[PDB]
C-alpha cells in the first residue's frame, strides 16, 4: 500500500548483510525477502534447541548495537535462568541525535528484523514479543504492521509455527515524543500504559521487566544480526571483522561529510576511514574539528585513528558519527547538546531534573555573552553534578560530551569567558 | 462529550489489539489527535473509561508525551528539527523559508488553523538535514522554492 514520505537516506555496505536489500531505499516485501533465502534461518533455528541458539549467539561475540555493547547471548542466559513467562522487546525508539541506523532496516527490510525477533523469542521461550517504535517513525510503524501480517500469512507467526509447537505474536507499540522511552525500563513502563519513568536497576529487565516477568530488551540492529548467526553459524559470523568484536556494524554518518548516510562496515574500520575512505571526506575539504558520538562523546581530530569497536579505546556507543569542521563553533554545538538533555530529562532525580535545565539555561547565557562570573562558575559546577543519585544513563551522561569539549577545546571556551 | 462512531470504532480496535486494554493508551491518543487536530480535554474522561484507567492517569500521560497537544487545533503539524545536526546544516534557513511562506514562527498556528510549526528534537534523518515533517510525511529542506512546492500538496 501507500506509506508516508521518508527521506531517501544514502546506504552503502562492504559486507552485504544488514544492507543487502536496505541499501536500496524502498520497502522489500516478503516475496523479495524469501527470494534471498529469508526465513530459512528461522526454519533452521526451530530444528535447534533454544539453549543451542543461545550458545551460538554467545559464541558469535554479538554485542548490544543499541550503544552499550552488552554481550547479547549472556543477556539471554540471564533471562532464561528465571521462571517464565518471559517477554521479548525490540527497542525501535532510536532517538539519539545523529542516529538513523535502525530506521533503514525497519523501513526497507522489515522481515530481517521480524525473522530476528522470532528466532530470539524462541531462544528465550517468549510467546509474546513487542516492537516499541518512536512516534516520529510513522512510516516504520505502518511498514512493520503490514510486514507482520505478511509473516502471519506465510505461517512464520501465530500458533505452532511450522509445526514446531512454538507460539508467537508480535505487537507494535508507538512512542509519543519522549527520548527517555528508549531507556529499556522507561520503555517497559510505556508498554504498561504509563509515563516513561525509568526504574531503579537492579533488577535488570531479564530478572523483572514487563508485568514484573523476565524480559529481554534488544536494539533493532542487534536483532537483525540473529538470522545471519543461525544461517552462517557462529564460527563463519566471527570471520566478519575482528574476532573479539565480530559481525557487521551500521555507522550513521552526518554533518560536514560529502556522503552522509548509513555505512555497513566491520568494527576494525577506524573513525578516519569512516569519514575519509567511506563518507567521501569533509564538505569543502575543510579540516575535521570534532566528531560527536551522538550526544554521548566528543572526539577531537587527534582521536581519528581509533577502531569503531566496543574496546576501551574504541569509538563504541551507537557508531553515530556527527562531523564538525574547522569553522563550526564548539560552544554553539555544546549548547544544542545541552538543549537536548534539558528537553528529555524525565525529572524523577533532582540533580538530573535541575542540572539538565540549568546546564542549558546557563550555557545559553554564556553563548549570548549575557553570563555573569557566577553564571560561568555555576555552569562548570552543574555540568559536574547532573549524575549524582541518577537512576538511568541520561543523568549519568548529560554532562559528558560538554565536559569533553571544555577539556579538548579550552581556547574556544576561553573566547566566550572574555 | 461523545466520540463519533468512526473514531470510537478505531479506538476499540487499538484497545482490543494488546493483551491488556491500558497498553493501547498512546495509540488511542494518536488516533484522537489525528481525528480532531489536537487532544480535546473533554475526550480524556471517555478514553479513561474505555481504557479502565483513572482520569488523572490519562491526563498525566497526555502531559508527559511531547507529540500530544491539548492547546492548539492544527490540520497539519510542521515538525522542524532544532537538534545539533539540523542546526549545523540549516534549521534557521528552513524556519526563515517557513516564515516567508506561512507568516508564522515556531509554536504559532496560521490564522486559518491549517499549519502549526512544532519545534522537535532529532527526527533520526540527520544525513538529510535540515529535516521537517508535515503530519506523517518527512522531508529534507532544500530551498524556499522546494518547500513552497511541498506545502502546496497539503490543502
Ligand atoms: N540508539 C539510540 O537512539 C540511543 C542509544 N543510547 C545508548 O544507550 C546506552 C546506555 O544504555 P543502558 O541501558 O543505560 O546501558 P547499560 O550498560 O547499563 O545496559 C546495557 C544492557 O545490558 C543489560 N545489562 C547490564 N548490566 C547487566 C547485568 N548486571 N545483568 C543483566 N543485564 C545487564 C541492561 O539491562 C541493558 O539491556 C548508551 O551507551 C547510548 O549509546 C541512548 C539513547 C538513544
Ligand atoms: C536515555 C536512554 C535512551 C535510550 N534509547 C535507546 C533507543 O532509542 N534504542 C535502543 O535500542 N536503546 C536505547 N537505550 C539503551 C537501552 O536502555 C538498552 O541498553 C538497549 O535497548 C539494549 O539493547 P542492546 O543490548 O541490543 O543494545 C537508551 C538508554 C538510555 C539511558
Ligand atoms: S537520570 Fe534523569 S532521565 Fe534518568 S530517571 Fe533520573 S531524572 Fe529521569
Ligand atoms: S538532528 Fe535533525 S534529524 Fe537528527
Ligand atoms: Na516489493
Ligand atoms: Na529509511
Amino acid at each position: 500500500r501507500s506509506y508516508p514520505a521518508i527521506p531517501r537516506i544514502y546506504a552503502e555496505t562492504t559486507l552485504n548483510m544488514l544492507l543487502k536489500r536496505a541499501k536500496k531505499p524502498r520497502v522489500h516485501s516478503i516475496d523479495e525477502y524469501l527470494k534471498d533465502g529469508g526465513y530459512q534461518a528461522l526454519e533452521k533455528a526451530l530444528n535447534m534447541s533454544p539453549e543451542e541458539i543461545i550458545d551460538w549467539v554467545d559464541k558469535s561475540t554479538l554485542r548490544g548495537r543499541g550503544g552499550a555493547g552488552f554481550p547479547t547471548g549472556k543477556k539471554w542466559k540471564f533471562a532464561v535462568q528465571n521462571p517464565g513467562p518471559r517477554y521479548f522487546i525490540c527497542n525501535a525508539d532510536e532517538s539519539e541525535p545523529g542516529t538513523f541506523k535502525d530506521r533503514i532496516i525497519i523501513e526497507r527490510d522489515p522481515h530481517l528484523l521480524i525473522e530476528g525477533i522470532i528466532i530470539s523469542s524462541y531462544a528465550i521461550g517468549a510467546n509474546e514479543a513487542y516492537i516499541y517504535i518512536r512516534g516520529e517513525y510513522p512510516a516504520g510503524y505502518y511498514i512493520l504492521r503490514d510486514a507482520i501480517e505478511e509473516a502471519k500469512k506465510k505461517g512464520f507467526l501465530g500458533k505452532n509455527i511450522l509445526g514446531s509447537g512454538f507460539d508467537l505474536e508480535i505487537y507494535v507499540a508507538r512512542g509519543a515524543g519522549a527520548y527517555i522511552c528508549g531507556e529499556e525500563t522507561a520503555l517497559i513502563e510505556s508498554l504498561e500504559g504509563k509515563r516513561g519513568h525509568p526504574r531503579l536497576k537492579p533488577p535488570y529487565p531479564v530478572q523483572k521487566g514487563l508485568w514484573g516477568k523476565p524480559t529481554v530488551v534488544n536494539n533493532v540492529e542487534t536483532i537483525a544480526n540473529v538470522p545471519f548467526i543461525i544461517s552462517m553459524g557462529w564460527e563463519e559470523y566471527r570471520y566478519i571483522g575482528p574476532s573479539d568484536y565480530a559481525g557487521p556494524k551500521l555507522f550513521p554518518v552526518s554533518g560536514k561529510v560529502k556522503k552522509p548516510g548509513v555505512y555497513e562496515l566491520p568494527m576494525n574500520t577506524t573513525l578516519r576511514e569512516v569519514i575519509f575512505k567511506y563518507a567521501g571526506g569533509t564538505l569543502g575539504n575543510k579540516k575535521v574539528k570534532a566528531v560527536f558520538s551522538g550526544a554521548l562523546d566528543c572526539f577531537s581530530s587527534e582521536e581519528l585513528d581509533i577502531p569503531m569497536d566496543y574496546s576501551p579505546l574504541g569509538f563504541g556507543g551507537t557508531g553515530t558519527v556527527i562531523v564538525l569542521t574547522e569553522e563550526d563553533d564548539i560552544v554553539e554545538a555544546a549548547l544544542k547538546i545541552a538543549e537536548f538533555y534539558e528537553h528529555e530529562t524525565c525529572g524523577q532525580c533532582t540533580p538530573c531534573r535541575v542540572g539538565c535545565y540549568e546546564q542549558a539555561n546557563l550555557l545559553e547565557k554564556i553563548y549570548k555573552g549575557e553570563a555573569t562570573e557566577q553564571d560561568w562558575e555555576g555552569f562548570d559546577f552543574v555540568n559536574r553534578n547532573i549524575q549524582p543519585t541518577s537512576i538511568c544513563g541520561l543523568g549519568a551522561v548529560a554532562g559528558r560530551l560538554i565536559r569533553q569539549t571544555l577539556e579538548k577545546f579550552p581556547e574556544e571556551w576561553e573566547k566566550y569567558r572574555k | 462529550f461523545e466520540f463519533p462512531e468512526e473514531l470510537k470504532t478505531k479506538l476499540q480496535e487499538h484497545i482490543n489489539y494488546f493483551p491488556k486494554k491500558r497498553q493501547a493508551i498512546l495509540l488511542c491518543l494518536h488516533e484522537i489527535q489525528n481525528y480532531y487536530g489536537y487532544i480535546p480535554p473533554e475526550s480524556l474522561k471517555p478514553l479513561a473509561d474505555m481504557l479502565e484507567l483513572p482520569l488523572n492517569h490519562v491526563e498525566g500521560v497526555v502531559a508527559f508525551y511531547d507529540m500530544f497537544d491539548r492547546e492548539d487545533k492544527a490540520k497539519y503539524r510542521i515538525r522542524v528539527c532544532v537538534s545539533i545536526v539540523c542546526h549545523l546544516m540549516g534549521t534557521n534557513k528552513l524556519l526563515k523559508a517557513l516564515e516567508n511562506i506561512l507568516g508564522i514562527k515556531p509554536g504559532e498556528v496560521t490564522p486559518d488553523g491549517k499549519f502549526k510549526i512544532v519545534p522537535v528534537q532529532c527526527l533520526g534523518a540527520c544525513s538529510e538535514a535540515p529535516v521537517f515533517m508535515v503530519n506523517d510525511d518527512e522531508y529534507k529542506f532544500e530551498s524556499e522554492v522546494q518547500l513552497n512546492e511541498i506545502l502546496s500538496r497539503y490543502t
